[PDB]
């Protein structure tokens, strides 16, 4: 059971320091790809569509 | 048989704990990501905000906008309802609102449109313009931020596959 | 290529403030420009609180809102209404397991949004018969009654009967738990390429035992396989019918674009007709029989049919309703109806339940229509069936020798008798009897029965195959 | 045309269909979903739409067809799968390569890609031309050598141009009729109302006997080519012998199979073994579903399609026999359409009759079984075809006292009374003689005097020898084998016998898969005989149980007389039959000594 809690104690650690890794990763892929994501949305809110519902 | 319980007591009564830890892992992994979407929607935000404080590019798309309303309300008799600023851009246009609306849908062109004197606030607002068919009962809220809250929420897949590929997972 | 969503459009919402009229649970408008039938809008409240609301009728230019969590505080003079323009449409994504929902889609995990692969349309357009093939494969549950007596294939449809106060609800958290693929392999089932999924709905479900779902799956490891879909007994009603509808879209999107493996456990099925009774009720139709609407065998086929496997995907989906009978009648509706549109019927037996024998399935009554599908060679074990068939005999034999135990007395039974009694009693309260936390496999629930078997002789053990029987009774 | 108005799931009414008729179908939305008309109100029409309705605006148009709900009747109907409005299911999945039947869809019921060699019959131009008049036949398949073209009923006129010997395919016209100055077009298919039965010349006596292949159906309970049949629908019964009996072995020239309303996974089954299911009868082996046309319909297909699908399958089955063709209709489960029918009556708020079912459900039932029957088709040349309707019922486990099970009972001349019990004991076909019967015993009479004049009076024989037994097992029970008569115990013997040999009938082996009425009449003769022997031998005195542990040999050889190959040939089955009465009788005459 101590060694139970102390391993779990480590895994904690070692959970949020494989977290920590992913979310870098993210974050990079994130930051390259915000200035194509922000183009995209501001085109499309800036240009919109004329439409009629009568069909 | 007394300590059997014991046994693989260090996995059962720890694995509540590992499963808690590997679902609070889990569910951080997807919070950065959707912390990442929220920064690139800020951004987002801050260009279309700085887009519409320049005036000469704004005016074709505050254009786009009203006519866009008009057609959506679909009526001879609106109310559109802007920011302080700019409010003598609708009125210096509204002769050619009037002309277009009545050129993109086949029906008689819109007889008179009213700038409202609620002016939106422009601390939120930051662009677009609401038109409220008359009487101010059924409106459009074609405002810069609500077009991008709109656009975030429908266009989230769109945004999967431009930052993610697609999801190897689904061969469908 | 997967880049033709096309959404980046953007699509402006009208707000009306234009209600006509409120009239209990539904909201009239007075002047809709071209309404949808079935179309979402999101309710302002004078106070400022939103609501939703789904349109239930459009007249020319008025439109009927049925609105979530009622209608209180709605006034005609300030309320605003804002029409969305789409019908319930849910987002889904590979990541949506581990993820707890409202019986709305919002997730309820303090989580964030769901990051949408796709906004996949509720109720969607029913598996072509053509397309559909016969299912295949076992179905784990870790339960002995339902895993040796009662197998389940991998696109079988099997409700579990149930009644008020018997533990459906923890069976189906067990079932949750410990189900999964039978064989084992040279790779896990938790890969890639053969993996296996639950979606647990849960329908009017109370708080104590919402709480007990959310709890339990968090803490067992089994929410990383699960999607879970909570819909409280105080939530709306309009939720409870969209509940199993969010389920079994995650359910089929998952198992036929992600090809995996997915178990849907509908939970309380009675209280999702209660609420579907409420919502017919809400449109002034009559009601039809036990003031049930006399539609909600279609409703129930349209639940149930979204299940089975398909031809050219790999992934399956296996459902398991839970249904309460009131009264604790089969002549009910609501059982009779899943009867008549599910394969087979687990039940959960009162009197099994005072024994204190858990899960208290009674095996004689319940019945796995294409069990033989499940139980083969390269399906379990080569003496699956024949075992299940001798329990079920035995079995019998032993409810028939403990009715005239007290009428003939213990010493006037038949011998098989005399074993059938201490057969019984070691099958319920051993083999039935399960802890609500063991996990028993196929095969260590087949040779527990083999155990159970080996009270009997050669002779009368007739319902197994004489080559089954000397490979394995015999040692 | 029209428009949109109130919507509350599939009622939908419309706006300015001045020109819409009562049951007419139309087409809802931009989607074009299917629905027919159910009232009429001015310009107002309320139209239940077939299918799911979620996405509706008010306005956006609907448009009318101008017919009522009807098949596409032609060429290619053979070997596909429909479901009750008759939707290929099969080009629906290769069209939109999808696992579910997208809203909407339209795909023509009949394939109008597929070129069809078209041969022109006796008609030429300038020759009147009637209803139902074959001007010419279509090679589909193997088994169905010339789909003959019907003119439509309803249609007639002098023949002005007709298509020569070609190859063409549905959409090109083949056939041009002038009426009255009025000039009409005709193409390789036509589309026939599904509620109308197709009209014949003459409604003849069904009285030609449905040869299922089954001992048991074909001896005790007969079927007649035009004749009318219930079946429980049970699980665990075996109806599904009985429905690849039909399909794989009867005297049909086809066979439309109607699975109304059918589980997820049954109608699987039922879609994955017909494809294998192949027949001897055309001299080679081919698959039966080169004969046979599923309509097919899980729960979860719309109210509509599954309400009309028996109307579908029955308007095809009288389209196959107005070309001459004995075609035999099997209905999967008759009580899934009669919940269908209480669904759509209780939507329309029509009041109920019987615990939900509508007024008109024993009024639909019996006018939809009179479709079927033997008939001469209407038009030229003179020909006779037959629509048998084998539908099974299956009421809530069993519950018999459903008004659908009891108006079907009512209206069906025969019942084979499948037993979930006589399944558990393995005795396939699993018939309960003791509630079975059959009311086309009379009509056969002319048949089997034509052909097996003894018959009849074996199968009565037959049935006494059973029910004898039957009601003599409880004093058996009660009282003990030694209160039995040695006439009682040749009774039981002989009916334990008939039980093991004749009723109980292999099925999936070589020499009990198909057993011909000759051969079933000659069995019924060996084993009349056993019985009629044994009678008198004992009535002379003998005491039965030496007869029988002496006679075993002549009963082994009855035993094996099952095991007859029905493919060595009538006259070699008929001589070892004889050689077998021969040598049965001269060993009782040995034994009684």
């Amino acid at each position: 059971e101590q060694k139970n809690a102390g391993g779990v104690g480590e895994l904690e650690k070692k959970a949020e320091a494989g977290v920590q890794g992913e979310l870098a990763e993210i974050k990079k892929i994130a930051e390259k790809k915000k200035d194509d994501v922000v183009k995209i949305l501001i085109e499309t809110v800036i240009k919109p569509s004329a439409e009629v519902h009568i069909n | 048989g007394n300590f059997k319980s014991k046994l693989k007591k260090a996995m059962l009564s720890q694995q509540i704990t590992k499963s808690t830890i590997a679902n609070k892992m889990r569910l951080k992994v997807l919070s950065a990501r959707e912390q990442s979407l929220d920064g690139i929607f800020e951004e987002t935000k801050e260009k279309l905000s700085g887009i519409a404080n320049n005036r000469d590019e704004y005016k074709p798309i505050l254009q786009s906008l009203i006519v866009e309303a008009l057609l959506k309300l679909l009526e001879p008799k609106a109310i559109v309802k802007a920011l302080e600023r700019d409010v003598d851009l609708i009125e210096s246009m509204k002769d050619d609102i009037m002309r277009e609306y009545g050129e993109k849908a086949q029906r008689a062109p819109l007889e008179e449109i009213v700038i409202s004197n609620d002016y939106l606030n422009k601390d939120l607002v930051s662009g677009g313009v609401v038109v409220s068919n008359a009487s101010d009962k059924i409106e459009i809220n074609n405002t810069l931020e609500e077009r991008l809250k709109l656009l975030s929420e429908e266009a989230l897949p769109a945004i999967r596959l431009e930052l993610y590929g697609p999801s190897k997972t689904r061969k469908f | 290529k997967k880049a033709v969503e096309q959404g980046f459009n953007v699509k402006p919402r009208l707000n009306y403030n234009t209600v006509s009229g409120v009239n209990g649970p539904l909201v009239i408008l007075e002047k809709v420009k071209f309404p949808r039938y079935n179309e979402i809008v999101n309710l302002t409240l004078p106070d400022g609180t939103v609501r939703q609301g789904q349109v239930l009728e459009i007249r020319g230019d008025r439109a009927i809102v049925q609105v979530f969590e009622g209608t209180s505080g709605i006034d005609v003079k300030k309320t605003t209404v804002e029409f969305t323009g789409e019908s319930l449409r849910i987002p889904v994504s590979e990541d949506m397991l581990g993820r707890i929902f409202d019986g709305s889609g919002r997730p309820i995990d303090n989580g964030p949004k769901v990051f949408a692969e796709d906004y996949l349309d509720i109720n969607g357009s029913p598996i072509n018969p053509y397309a559909r093939i016969y299912p295949e494969e076992m179905i784990s549950t870790g339960v002995s009654a339902i895993d040796t007596m009662n197998s389940i294939a991998r696109g079988q449809k099997i409700p579990i009967f149930s009644a008020s106060g018997l533990p459906h609800n923890e069976i189906a958290a067990q079932i949750c738990r410990q189900a999964g693929l039978v064989r084992p392999t040279k790779d896990v089932h938790d890969g890639h390429e053969e993996n296996f999924s639950i979606v647990f709905a849960a329908m009017g479900v109370n708080l104590e035992t919402a709480r007990f779902f959310k709890q339990d799956f968090e803490e067992n490891g089994s929410l990383e396989r699960t999607s879970l879909f909570l819909n409280l007994a105080n939530d709306p009603t309009i939720e409870r019918i969209i509940t199993p509808r969010l389920a079994l879209t995650t359910a089929e999107y998952l198992a036929y674009q992600t090809e995996r493996h997915v178990l849907t456990i509908l939970t309380d099925m009675s209280s999702y007709a209660d609420a579907l009774r409420e919502v017919s009720a809400a449109r002034e139709e009559v009601p039809g029989r036990r003031g049930y609407p006399g539609y909600m065998y279609t409703d129930l086929s349209t639940i149930y049919e979204r299940a089975g496997r398909v031809e050219g995907r790999n992934g399956s989906i296996t459902q398991i309703p839970i249904l309460t009978m009131p009264n604790d009648d089969i002549t009910h509706p609501i059982p009779d109806l899943t009867g008549y549109i599910t394969e087979g019927q687990i039940f959960v037996d009162r009197q099994l339940h005072n024994k204190g024998i858990y899960p208290p399935i009674n095996v004689l009554p319940s019945l796995s229509r294409l069990m033989k599908s499940a139980i083969g060679e390269g399906m379990t074990r080569k003496d699956h069936g024949d075992v299940s068939n001798q329990l079920y005999a035995k079995y019998a034999i032993g409810k028939d020798a403990a009715a005239m135990k007290a009428v003939v007395g213990e010493e006037a039974l038949s011998i098989e008798d005399k074993l059938s009694l201490e057969f019984l009693e070691k099958f319920e309260k051993t083999f039935i009897t399960q802890g609500a936390y063991e996990d028993r496999t196929v095969f260590e629930s087949l040779d527990q029965a083999w155990s159970l078997l080996r009270i009997y002789p050669k002779e009368m053990l007739n319902r197994i195959s004489p080559k089954i029987l000397d490979e394995f009774y015999d040692r | 045309y029209g428009a949109i108005y109130s919507v509350s799931g599939p009622v939908v009414i419309a706006e300015n269909m001045i020109g819409c008729a009562m049951y007419e179908l139309v087409k809802v939305g931009h989607d074009n979903l299917v629905g027919e008309v159910i009232r009429i109100d001015g310009d107002k029409a309320t139209i239940q739409v077939y299918e799911e309705t979620a996405g509706l605006t008010v306005g956006d148009p609907v448009l009318r067809t101008g017919k009522p709900l009807s098949v596409e009747l032609g060429p290619g109907l053979m070997e596909t799968i429909y479901d009750g409005i008759q939707r290929p299911l099969k080009a629906i999945k290769e069209e939109s390569q999808s696992i579910y039947i997208p809203r909407g869809i339209d795909t023509p019921a009949l394939d109008r890609t597929i070129k069809w060699q078209f041969t022109p019959g006796k008609f030429q131009v300038g020759d009147h031309i009637s209803g139902g008049d074959i001007y010419g036949s279509v090679f589909e398949n193997s088994l169905i050598s010339s789909h003959k073209i019907l003119l439509p009923p309803r249609s007639r006129g002098t023949i002005t141009w007709i298509a020569p010997a070609g190859e063409y395919t549905l959409d090109e016209k083949i056939l041009e009729v002038e009426f009255d100055g009025k000039k009409s077009d005709f193409t390789l298919y036509h589309t026939w109302p599904v509620r109308v039965p197709r009209p014949v010349t003459e409604k003849l006596s069904a009285d030609y006997p449905l040869l299922t292949g089954q001992r048991v159906l074909d001896a005790l309970f007969p079927c007649v080519q035009g004749g009318t049949t219930c079946i429980p629908g049970a699980f665990g019964c075996g109806k599904t012998v009985i429905s690849q009996s039909l399909s794989k072995y009867s005297n049909s020239d086809a066979i439309i199979y109607v699975g109304c309303g059918e589980r997820g996974n049954e109608m699987a089954e039922v879609l994955m073994e017909f494809p294998e299911l192949y027949t001897e009868m055309s001299g080679t082996k081919e698959p039966i579903m080169k004969r046979t046309t599923l309509v097919a319909n899980t729960s979860n297909m719309p109210v509509a399609a599954r309400e009309a699908s028996i109307y579908t399958g029955i308007t095809l089955a009288e389209y196959f026999r107005d070309q001459g063709k004995n075609v035999s209709m099997i209905a999967d489960s008759s009580s899934r359409w009669a919940e269908a029918l209480r669904e759509i009556s209780g939507r329309l708020g029509e009041m109920p009759a019987d615990q939900g079912f509508p007024a008109y459900l024993g009024a639909k039932l019996a006018s939809f079984y009179e479709r079927a029957g033997k008939a001469v088709a209407l038009g030229s040349p003179d020909r006779t075809g037959s629509v048998s309707i084998v539908a099974a019922v299956s009421p809530a486990g069993g519950d018999f006292s459903d008004p659908v099970t009891t108006a079907t009972l009512g209206i069906t001349q025969v019942f084979w009374g499948l037993d979930k019990k006589l399944a558990q004991r393995k005795h396939f076909p699993s018939i309960n003689t003791s509630v079975s019967y059959s009311k086309y015993t009379n009509v056969l009479n002319k048949f089997y005097d034509s052909n097996y004049p003894e018959f009849p009076v074996l199968r009565d024989r037959m049935k006494e020898i059973l029910s004898n037994a039957e009601e003599l097992e409880q004093v058996v029970q009660l009282v003990g084998k030694s209160a039995l008569s040695d006439s009682d115990k040749i009774t039981l013997d002989v009916a334990t016998l008939i039980k093991e040999d004749f009723l109980q009938q292999n099925g999936y082996s070589t020499y009990d898969a198909f057993c011909p009425i000759w051969k079933t009449f000659d069995m019924m003769r060996a084993f009349i005989s056993y019985h009629d022997e044994a009678q008198k031998a004992v009535a002379n005195g003998a005491n039965w149980s030496k007869l029988a542990d002496s006679t075993g040999d002549v009963k082994h050889a009855v035993s094996s007389s099952k095991f007859f190959e029905p493919s060595r040939g009538e006259k070699e089955v008929h001589g070892e039959f004889e050689k077998l009465l021969s040598t049965m009788q001269e060993r009782f005459a040995e034994s009684t000594d």
